[PDB]
């Protein structure tokens, strides 16, 4: 089925900038916001995760660096928890790989409402972002 | 005292736990290794990196793989590569390229020296060429001389000494390589040259080998007194015998016995103290 | 003279922090800019925020977080290694007399002349009210430079 | 007290062996995460961040770049690394065109030196004049005005030590040298024989002190215009390759061409004329004065008696060469084996010297190209 | 026009057939007949002009400028005037 996922105007500009790190190198970063029941995913703020040579794998996530940055974001006015993360798949369509399934499954015990977003900055040059 | 011995005792236990993870990773590697892979040509071996080229003429870059070492790797080498990830999972299987067209896999023939008679005059001369250096070469270095790199084999317009050529590959019980001269000329340019070029490449793997050439009159000429084109319809293969025998090959146990029909028509450049020493009628 | 270019990513980042930090009663939100000032055209490709609290009747009381300066080094440097601190920005329409003392705190981290960026959050002006100033030796004066909009695939899309 | 401690120290040898196997296994899993990466040369430039790189298979795809590479080295002609999926420029690699260890690296092992080529001293200074002189002091040719000789021709009958002239230089100077067999470059698929020659000169512009050796090549200098061509299509272009690199505007003078052949009449007369091969080095048969030092070269490492005379074999030699004396020294060893003699007697030498003069049938007097 | 973006194939124009339709020959050796993009024009190209194509569909993308890279000469003279005619 379908639902409505709201994304703030500031979050779209940051995801397109994060995907500019490189075309062959896939990028991944966290997000912030709230939810309304199960039918609404609100994307307010996004986080930029550091790069990893494993190509966005389950072992490429650092919880130590995550806990240190989210504690500093509380002083900046962010009261919202992590709503998910975005993963760029440049050059291809919108689909999930075998690595993304095992990676997203590891976060099911942490936050079951997490969202895995697939953004394609290469095909977004037409004026409408394919995501 | 017991504390120092307890840490070393638990060290072997922690190594066994991590060893099970290594054994599980090896099982994943064996599961990731399935017979249908492809073979590519190694281009170049800052960091550690290896460049290869597939047989389809596709150049793919790959990082250094733990399955291979820079000592074993070397440019211009055929190793197995992955079809999807294009990673080398297999090293060189102890063979440079291949036997190409044909190769002689026979071990020993049924012909010996007991089937001939009255030939002892010329038999002792053939023993001093391709036979004794297979054994007494250690004694040859003490005298300061060098083993002959070949001997011209000819005779009257007839059968010839080929009956004794089998006895040389029999009583000595060494490696024999049969190379036919008329089989070295083909319509494809360069394929006939790779036959002799790869003949000495595999001759370096097995040292006690003897290369035999039948009917040397098949390939040779100075190629003149004609009209324009038609050159190198012969000498393309002859240049292999010129460069290889005078090149890195023909060291100690690498020898070539060239049998032919008549000495009237041949290339005088083929006879040299660096290739064919003994010329025996 | 030199040139200053502010990307719309930095613009919307500074303008959104007004309601995010609950800024009211004519206050300011002090941020930070990230760009390359080595060339003749200053281009800011990244920006963040810093907590700022100042009394209305007391101009000698202001709060600034210097620990967050070291926190972005563990993040941005692992993504874009060319990002450095060229200065900071303010969300107030007009600068105050406290900006002279702010330059003393960031002069150690910045490797060049800090850039003073002013972004109007009221949007009551025409065109591009966002202005930039460069603090040099006069005692000290602020040299104004024209502000443009960054044109790149990471923004116009 | 030390009984249990010595047993734990002996087990440390197996522990250190397992520690070396842990890093090898962990690097295997990390290596499988990486995929293949295409390699291609930059063709042209459309935009700043948008370029065109020709794939190694022959199609041309428009590819992108990243922000982690320098745009100055991304210009045309530079070989870069592409991606098998996104098709973008990733890594910049130095220029290497078909590296071949057999056709480039000489695998140098010192064997023959100037002391073994002796007797050619009159003709040895001809090689050092076009090799040692221009490389050591190039300023001499500039003030005089003469141009440094590019190509060098080596002719004459075989067995005169012509092949040893190329090996004596590799064991002395030590610069980058290239072994180029004639029938090894004739490989034919589609236009292959013509592209191999251009692969050799790619290293000439990289390493300036380089010399291209040619060992017994009568092939690529052929003539063969039209009888119907007998499917020479790639060979005729290979003949023209020597008529381009040594002719056109490409930089020369830092790379010497040493060419060796048996009969120059078979080669294309246009290739022998000046402008390509500047110097023709005559390598005649060593005379009685030239051979006198050659007998001592082949017999230097050969054990013999105390009384020896090499002047006897000088008159016994009729139209021989420098190599045929090695045959005389080889046959002299087998003559002493039947008599159980470790040292070769002078009587066994004269028997082996004439043994070459008994065989004959080598011709050797039919070469009229001496000039 | 911007849907194509990075993954492009180098084509070559051959002959016009129909309005906003033309035959193209890429470097892969397989000639295809596709439709001309609306932002392009038949008068803005040449019979020998080289164009761009899609990776899979191989549809016409953009008209390259009249500069052919290929090999050999490429751009033009480099350090040629080293001598005179005398």
């Amino acid at each position: 089925t379908k639902e409505t996922v709201y994304i703030s105007s500031i979050a779209l500009l940051k995801m397109l900038k994060h995907g500019r790190a490189g075309v062959p190198m896939e990028v991944m970063g966290l997000m912030l916001g709230e939810f309304v029941d199960d039918y609404t995913v609100n994307v307010v703020d996004v986080f930029a995760m550091p790069q990893s040579g494993t190509g966005v794998s389950v072992e490429a996530v650092d919880d130590v660096f995550q806990a240190k940055m989210m504690d500093m974001l509380k002083q900046t006015g962010r009261d919202q928890m992590v709503v998910g993360w975005y993963h760029s798949h440049p050059g291809f369509g919108c689909w999930l790989s075998s690595v993304d399934v095992n990676t997203q499954k590891s976060f099911e015990q942490l936050n079951s409402r997490a969202v895995a977003v697939v953004v394609d900055p290469i095909q977004s040059v037409k004026g409408k972002v394919v995501i | 005292i017991r504390i120092f011995r307890s840490e070393l005792q638990r060290l072997s236990h922690e190594n066994n736990v991590m060893l099970e993870k290594i054994k599980d990773n090896k099982e994943k590697i064996k599961n990731n290794r399935q017979l249908p892979y492809l073979v590519a040509n190694v281009v170049e071996v800052v960091g550690k990196a290896a460049v290869v080229k597939t047989s389809s003429r596709q150049t793919v870059f790959l990082p250094m793989v733990g399955l291979v070492d820079p000592d074993k790797l070397k440019p211009n080498d055929l190793v197995g590569v992955n079809k999807d990830s294009y990673l080398i999972l297999d090293t060189l299987p102890s063979e440079f390229d291949s036997r190409v067209k044909a190769m002689e896999v026979d071990e020993k023939p049924t012909e010996t020296y007991s089937d001939v008679g009255g030939l002892d005059k010329q038999i002792e001369e053939l023993v001093e060429a391709i036979v004794l250096p297979m054994k007494r070469a250690d004694k040859f270095k003490d005298m300061g001389i060098r083993a002959p790199k070949g001997a011209l084999m000819y005779g009257p317009p007839g059968t010839g000494k080929t009956l004794l050529a089998r006895a040389c590959a029999a009583q000595t019980n060494a490696t024999f390589l049969k190379l036919a001269a008329p089989q070295l000329v083909q319509m494809y340019i360069g394929e006939g040259a790779k036959l002799v070029r790869d003949a000495f490449a595999l001759a370096k793997e097995k040292a006690p080998t003897i290369i035999f050439i039948d009917e040397l009159d098949a390939i040779g000429t100075k190629r003149f007194d004609s009209e324009k084109s038609g050159d190198r319809e012969v000498q393309r293969t002859m240049l292999e015998l010129l460069n290889q025998l005078d090149g890195f090959s023909s060291d100690d146990r690498v020898k070539v016995l060239a049998a032919t029909n008549r000495v009237d028509v041949l290339d005088p450049a083929l006879l040299r103290s660096g290739r064919l020493d003994r010329k025996i009628e | 003279h030199e040139k200053v270019t502010i990307a719309p990513l930095v613009l919307l980042s500074a303008l959104d922090h007004y309601e995010r930090t609950q800024t009211k009663e004519n206050k300011r939100c002090v941020g930070v800019i990230l760009g390359d000032a080595n060339s003749s055209t200053i281009r800011v490709t990244n920006s963040f925020a810093l907590p700022f609290e100042e009394d209305e009747k007391n101009s000698d009381v202001w709060f600034l977080d210097h620990n967050y300066i070291e926190n972005m080094n563990e993040m941005c440097k692992k993504i874009n290694a060319k990002e450095k601190l060229i200065g900071w920005y303010h969300s107030g329409p007009k600068l105050r007399a406290s900006d002279l003392k702010i330059n003393e705190l960031f002069k150690k981290y910045t490797q060049n002349n800090p850039l003073l960026l002013i972004v109007d959050v009221k949007q009551q002006g025409v065109g591009l009210p966002t202005d930039a100033y460069v603090a040099i030796e006069q005692e000290k004066t602020f040299l104004h430079l024209p502000c443009t909009i960054e044109a790149e695939e990471a923004e116009e899309i | 007290h030390r009984r249990y401690d010595d047993q734990l120290k002996q087990r440390r040898q197996n522990i250190r062996d397992l520690e070396k196997l842990y890093d090898k296994t962990e690097n295997d899993i990390k290596a499988l995460q990486s995929i293949g990466q295409l390699i291609g040369e930059v063709m042209k430039e459309l935009s700043e961040e948008k370029y065109i790189v020709k794939a190694s298979s022959g199609p041309r795809y428009i590819v992108g770049v990243r922000n982690s590479v320098d745009r100055s080295k991304l210009k045309k002609g530079v070989r870069v690394t592409l991606d098998i999926t996104t098709l973008t420029i990733m890594r910049i690699l130095p220029r290497e065109t078909d590296p071949l260890v057999y056709n480039m690296t000489s695998f140098e092992q010192g064997e023959i030196t100037f002391d073994g080529i002796g007797g050619l001293t009159e003709q040895i200074r001809e090689l050092r004049e076009v090799i040692e002189l221009p490389l050591k002091n190039p300023e001499i040719f500039q003030r005089v005005g003469i141009k440094p000789p590019k190509g060098v021709l080596l002719y004459g009958p075989p067995g005169t030590g012509k092949t040893l002239l190329a090996k004596a230089v590799a064991a002395t100077i030590g610069a980058n040298f290239i072994f180029s067999p004639a029938s090894g470059i004739v490989d034919k698929y589609i236009g292959e024989s013509a592209r191999i020659i251009r692969e050799m000169f790619a290293y000439a512009k990289e390493h300036e002190p380089c010399i291209i050796f040619m060992d017994e090549v009568d092939a690529i200098g052929g003539r063969r215009f039209s009888e119907g061509t007998s499917a020479d299509r790639e060979i005729q272009r290979t003949l023209m390759e020597l008529l381009t690199q040594m002719d056109g505007f490409d930089n020369l003078g830092q790379t010497k061409i040493i060419m060796a052949t048996n009969r120059p009449d078979t080669l294309d007369p246009a290739l022998l004329r000046p402008g390509r091969l500047d110097r023709k080095v005559e390598i005649p048969l060593p005379n009685e004065a030239g051979r006198l030092e050659i007998f001592k070269i082949h017999t230097a490492k050969v054990k013999k008696t105390g009384e020896f005379d090499f002047e006897a074999a000088v008159k016994m030699s009729d139209g021989f060469n420098g190599a045929d004396i090695r045959n005389c020294a080889t046959e002299a060893g087998f003559f002493a084996i039947r008599d159980d003699r470790d040292h070769i007697n002078p009587d066994d030498l004269m028997k082996a010297v004439r043994k070459v003069a008994e065989v004959k049938k080598l011709e050797g007097t039919i070469e009229y190209q001496k000039l | 026009k911007r849907i194509q973006s990075v993954p492009l194939v180098i084509g070559q124009f051959l002959e016009p057939i129909d309005q906003n339709t033309g035959i193209v020959s890429s470097t892969t050796g397989m000639s295809y007949v596709v439709r001309i993009l609306s932002t392009l024009d038949r008068e803005l190209l040449k019979p020998s002009m080289s164009v761009a194509l899609h990776r899979h569909s191989n549809a016409l993308v953009d008209i390259l400028p009249p500069d052919s890279d290929s090999s050999i000469s490429v751009m033009g003279e480099n350090e040629k005037p080293d001598v005179t005619y005398a």
